[PDB]
């Protein structure tokens, strides 16, 4: 028990499941452009805020 | 009645007490390896020890 016990820590993975790494891709890339697009959003009011100031 | 006795004296159809087991106190290298293992190790051990 022990010999298979140290086999299925070797073996074993740092997660403790199976990812979908194309959903997880896919969320990764909606994701990026609704940042870059926030991130363009907030450069346009930081605009009027340093003419504000 | 003294081999009568002698004879009564003594369980053959029981099993002796075998030595005392003292403390595992565990080794860090093992620990490292296996965490959160030894303790299922251990209690499969006790219930084979008991049952089988």
């Amino acid at each position: 028990r022990y010999l298979t016990a140290l086999v299925e820590a070797e073996q074993a993975p740092p997660l403790p499941f199976t990812p979908d790494v194309l959903q997880l891709q896919l969320e990764h890339n909606v994701l990026k452009g609704e940042l870059i697009d926030r991130l363009r959003a907030l450069e346009y009011t930081i605009v009027t805020e340093q003419l504000q100031a | 009645a003294l081999a009568k006795a002698s004879a009564a004296q003594v369980d053959w159809t029981s099993l002796p007490a075998a030595p005392p087991r003292p403390s595992p106190s565990a080794p860090d290298t093992l620990i490292r390896l296996l965490g959160s293992v030894v303790d299922d190790l251990a209690d499969a051990d006790k219930v084979e020890q008991k049952y089988g």
